[PDB]
RNA sequence: UAAGGUGAUAUGAACCGUUAUAACCGGCGAUUUCCGAAUGGGGAAACCCAGUGUGUUUCGACACACUAUCAUUAACUGAAUCCAUAGGUUAAUGAGGCGAACCGGGGGAACUGAAACAUCUAAGUACCCCGAGGAAAAGAAAUCAACCGAGAUUCCCCCAG
RNA sequence: AGGGUGACAGCCCCGUACACAAAAAUGCACAUGCUGUGAGCUCGAUGAGUAGGGCGGGACACGUGGUAUCCUGUCUGAAUA
RNA sequence: UUUUGUAUAAUGGGUCAGCGACUUAUAUUCUGUAGCAAGGUUAACCGAAUAGGGGAGCCGAAGGGAAACCGAGUCUUAACUGGGCGUUAAGUUGCAGGGUAUAGACCCGAAACCCGGUGAUCUAGCCAUGGGCAGGUUGAAGGUUGGGUAACACUAACUGGAGGACCGAACCGACUAAUGUUGAAAAAUUAGCGGAUGACUUGUGGCUGGGGGUGAAAGGCCAAUCAAACCGGGAGAUAGCU
RNA sequence: GUUUAUUAAAAACACAGCACUGUGCAAACACGAAAGUGGACGUAUACGGUGUGACGCCUGCCCGGUGCCGGAAGGUUAAU
RNA sequence: UUGAGCCUUGAUGUGUAGGAUAGGUGGGAGGCUUUGAAGUGUGGACGCCAGUCUGCAUGGAGCCGACCUUGAAAUACCACCCUUUAAUGUUUGAUGUUCUAACGUUGACCCGUAAUCCGGGUUGCGGACAGUGUCUGGUGGGUAGUUUGACUGGGGCGGUC
RNA sequence: AGCUUGACUGCGAGCGUGACGGCGCGAGCAGGUGCGAAAGCAGGUCAUAGUGAUCCGGUGGUUCUGAAUGGAAGGGCCAUC
């Protein structure tokens, strides 16, 4: 019996995969317990329509996420109103909200969850390195300035 | 009776033929099994008296389609 | 339609009628006990016994009506089990049984013939079963033909023992 | 035509040829109202556990034969003008 | 009637009267007869209905060869000096008849085989619920007392009331004989006989159904003939026999 | 005790007793295409089938044939 | 677990001139190293006991190329490979062990339900077995249909055709 | 004893014997052959037993047939089992 898998299933395939299987396995287990469906042509077209529409959403999201990655390197330097203590140490700190809100209202609509700092929250006056995740795998960098209020 | 609720297959008659071509009347019975089908749309199992052939019809069409045939036929399940 | 009538054995009795409710003929109505599908339950057919509702110048039991099963539909209900579903009650509508042959279908003999007998025959006959109609069944080519063509089905005559 | 009448009846009786007739119910027909059914047009669509096949039977005048065609109890199983 | 042969002491008929057995349909061939004649004739159907229409067909005027094929010839064989079958006889359609074919096929007659029903009011076995066994005997186990024994054993009397126990009516059966045998009776009657508290007997109702039942088993019984009941049907089975 | 109702009542059938043998319970077995049922509301000291036939003293030899029970290596061997 | 195919990727060569158990064919001047070598201390496997691959530890600044021989080159390194061998990945079986989910339940329970049927549900026990359908070999007087000759000094036996 | 394959192929006037199916005898004709100088002889064996119809099927051959047509299968014919 050709069937198309719903949830991922051991030794067969992942969601969407097409596989041949013994009828009794499909009939008495995989189908009732919602793990697969027959390989009717309407159904395989359903999923081919699905694979391609999903492929388009992944190509275009990548077209949107790349666009913002060109824009991150486009600004390439940012200022933040930062009350800097004596010697150089910030009375406060510059978080992802602080960085995010600078660049959103300065061009690129970056949410704070996208901002990625290593150790620091930035407690010093100076110019800093900040990288970002805008897609699962496309990343870019701005540089951050700290002007003493 | 020995009747498939899906295909209508039922006993048919015919001959045993010997080597010397003696005909004796016989029957050919369908290959029937009572089987419990999970019907999703009714959160329930339906037990059908089905020939194995009838099982393959249900794999092909889906139990929902085949039960719909049972209704239209007036047959209850 | 009528001058005669009240069926027969079958008289008699008591009566009806003659110009139009005598009788007789035909159409349409009324009444139509009990048994019988028999259908409120039962049963050894023509009988035994109920429930509910109605009626009593007497509101007793007696009388009258309804109450079988199955199917489709609807309303009200309603488990195991949360919803649901089964189930349950009621109502509307239908069916049931009978009966000639022909008709479609599910099953299907044997004697017999073969000069014995088993393949074969008898014969898809006899019979049993289911269902329908005035007819039934069949029916508008995935049919034939034979390089020309025909143009659904059914029946008759040939082809041909 | 036939029957009846005290024996064998065209003309005695009932009939027969021919000509007629329904208050009422009903058949069938054209017409018409009605509730319902949908007409012609364009662009489509074109019947899968099916056809085919293996095994066992059955049906075809055809007894498995070199045996096409049909049905299918059992196991399988296409192409898409 | 049947036989080589029947007065035959072989068959059949008591007699009379009435009935009782070679038919019918369709094919086929021959004879007779009639029509037309190298032609004869139509079938279903149409119909103006025993007419007329209808020539679809059928038989015949051509055979030979397995066939292709050739054709008054052909086949046989490489080919026949030849040989086989043919060429030189008129047919066809009615009508009457003789035969044959298929049909019950001249009439009557089996023992039986198959199918669907009806029967356990007789009888077999079982199930439920009821009834019956006069009278007379025998006297098991157990128990008590006595004797006895160290104690048991044992032993006597008594008590007790077992048993497909004994004798014997009812009741159940059926060993012998006579009678009867067109009976009083399609199984009995008389005199005798066996069982008679039991694996007994019996009433009412129930269940088992025909290749089936039931059978303490005889192929017994299953409604007066059971090695396959009865009724209806296949059915006019078949009958080289009488 | 039973039996050929209707020519046989017997030495025949049955019988208690004996043996063989099947049967673990949804038993074997039997009536039933099946469902259901008897066996049995029993359970191996039970139930079925077969033979023998109270009791006493006993029941020897033969497994080649036929029947049955057990066997897995080898040969042969079905559909497929 | 295992037989028959696959794929990475690792084992393995005594023509003689020799730094000496020369693998053919190519890229071919630097690889290999602290993600830690040369060296010696020992474990294992192969074996022509000449040596080869190789785990562990110790060690700590090298084993290296035309440097010449050799038909063919450096154990600096790299790619398809063969002589053969092992083991991870795969198709089909073979066999087994478990599982649960088809299916069985003539265990207990719940509801339908004042029910020793049935159905649904819960649970326990089994479980791809059992059982059934189609096909197939064997068995099969349990049942069935039949056959089982004629001649003959009757028939049968014998003989005969 | 020498040489040899007439234990030939196609036919057959005319006969015998049979209810029939059949069985037998046969000179001569054509082709081709052996033996003989030649005339000639040879279509098995001195003769008379030594055998099995039909159906179905097998093998080889074939100017036959060949279900639309070309083939093929199957059939026919000849030989044989
Ligand atoms: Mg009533
Ligand atoms: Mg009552
Ligand atoms: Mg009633
Ligand atoms: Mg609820
Ligand atoms: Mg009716
Ligand atoms: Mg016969
Ligand atoms: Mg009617
Ligand atoms: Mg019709
Ligand atoms: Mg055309
Ligand atoms: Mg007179
Ligand atoms: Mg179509
Ligand atoms: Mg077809
Ligand atoms: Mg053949
Ligand atoms: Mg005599
Ligand atoms: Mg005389
Ligand atoms: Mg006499
Ligand atoms: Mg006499
Ligand atoms: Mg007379
Ligand atoms: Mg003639
Ligand atoms: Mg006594
Ligand atoms: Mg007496
Ligand atoms: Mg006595
Ligand atoms: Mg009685
Ligand atoms: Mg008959
Ligand atoms: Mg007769
Ligand atoms: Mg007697
Ligand atoms: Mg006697
Ligand atoms: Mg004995
Ligand atoms: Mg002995
Ligand atoms: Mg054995
Ligand atoms: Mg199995
Ligand atoms: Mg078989
Ligand atoms: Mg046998
Ligand atoms: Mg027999
Ligand atoms: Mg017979
Ligand atoms: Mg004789
Ligand atoms: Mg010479
Ligand atoms: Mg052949
Ligand atoms: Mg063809
Ligand atoms: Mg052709």
């Amino acid at each position: 019996m050709q069937v198309i898998l719903l949830d991922k299933v051991a030794n067969l395939g992942s969601l969407g995969d097409q596989v041949n299987v013994k009828a009794g396995y499909a009939r008495n287990f995989l189908v009732p317990q919602g793990k697969a469906v027959p390989a009717t042509k309407k159904n395989i077209e359903f999923f081919e329509a699905r694979r391609a529409e999903l492929e388009a959403k992944l190509a275009e999201v990548l077209a949107a996420a790349n666009a913002r990655a060109e824009k991150i390197n486009a600004l390439e330097t940012v200022t933040i109103a930062s009350k800097a203590g004596d010697e150089g140490k910030l009375f406060g700190s510059i978080g992802t909200r602080d960085i995010a809100d600078a660049v959103t209202a300065a061009g690129v609509e970056v949410a704070k969850s996208e901002v990625r700092l290593p150790n620091g929250v930035l407690r010093t006056t100076g110019e800093h390195e900040v990288s970002f995740q805008v897609h699962s795998e496309v990343f870019a960098k701005v540089i951050v300035n700290v002007v003493a209020e | 009776s020995r009747v498939c609720q899906v295909t209508g297959k039922r006993p048919v008659t015919g001959n045993n033929r010997s080597h010397a071509l003696n005909a004796t009347k016989r029957r050919f019975l369908p290959n029937l099994h009572s089987h419990r089908f999970w019907v999703e749309s009714e959160k329930r199992f339906v037990t059908l008296r089905v020939s194995a052939k009838g099982m393959r019809v249900i794999d092909k069409k889906g139990i929902d389609t085949v039960l719909a045939e049972l209704r239209a036929r007036g047959e209850k399940y």
